[PDB]
């Protein structure tokens, strides 16, 4: 090949699968039950809770209402930095391996029975009188 | 020549750990909330 070659698995994030989804779907119903449960409009700025501190704080979302408020916030606020540095290990874990495997696969697999057909003229250089 | 052949359990931690902490958060809530009714 001509260069190096490499998988960048840009959409091979462990998202959009079974194993983080359900996990999210949990804190994402005990923050709900906690913002009811403190409650004793209301639904935009829960969701805007529940959006914000799990990305990322930078979005103007400010809207606490009791001191068990604040620390629902602080746990939640916990497990989602825990979870931001979970995944930055991951990702750096995974530029750690490579995945250089394979191009072709095969003496006949498909440009092998018209190159020309197939558009690249592979180089054909054998010896004369040989034993290939 | 034929070949038969985040961490969700990282993740189920996690779960496990933010739910038993959302629910100590919760009874203390009741508990402060009993407290300042009658207080």
């Amino acid at each position: 090949r001509s260069n190096g070659t490499v998988s960048p698995s840009a959409f091979l994030e462990p998202f959009s699968a079974s194993v983080w989804v359900m996990m999210f779907v949990m804190l994402l119903i005990v923050s709900a039950i906690a913002v009811f449960v403190f409650e004793y409009f209301t639904i935009g700025k829960a969701i805007w809770l529940l959006w914000g501190l799990v990305f990322n704080n930078s979005v103007p979302v400010q809207n606490p209402k009791g001191t068990t408020s604040k620390i629902m916030v602080s746990v939640w606020a916990f497990f989602a930095v825990i979870f931001l540095a979970s995944y930055t290990a991951n990702l750096a874990a995974f530029m750690i391996q490579e995945e250089f495997v394979d191009q072709v696969t095969g003496l006949s697999d498909k440009k092998f029975q018209r190159p020309h057909d197939y558009s690249p003229p592979f180089r054909f250089g054998t010896v004369p009188n040989g034993s290939t | 020549r034929y070949q038969e052949c985040l961490t969700f359990e990282n993740m189920a931690g996690v779960f496990m750990l933010v739910a038993g902490g959302i629910v100590a958060g919760i009874f203390l809530i009741f508990i402060e909330i009993a407290y300042k009714r009658h207080k």
